[PDB]
């Protein structure tokens, strides 16, 4: 009565489709890449050139 | 975010994209002002007329 209600419904909700390529650590993979560079990669050059 | 990488590249050069297009869009419209004056000697107009005078 708790496999689908609790662990399937909470562990896999952020494991199915969402966090495959931006949460590869606890919550930081987005911070240093997505928030970090993927937010800032364009900003790196798109003003200098 | 996956396409933000594309934005980190395509929109990174978005100014570089459009500016090159307009730096290539003037290769033919300016040819009726800039490129006719090279033509103005290449059409033999002045080449024959530097000799005509």
């Amino acid at each position: 009565e708790s496999l689908p209600s609790n662990v399937v419904s909470s562990a896999q909700v952020l494991a199915n489709v969402a966090n495959l390529l931006n949460i590869r650590d606890t919550e930081l993979s987005s911070f240093l890449v997505a928030m970090g560079d993927i937010s800032l990669r364009k900003t790196g050059v798109e003003e200098k050139r | 975010i996956i396409e933000e990488i594309e934005r980190d590249e395509a929109a990174l050069r978005e100014d570089l994209y459009s500016a090159d297009r307009k730096f290539a869009e003037y290769y033919n419209v300016l040819e009726q002002i800039l490129g006719v004056l090279i033509k103005l000697v290449k059409d033999l107009k002045l080449e024959h007329q530097h000799k005509y005078n």
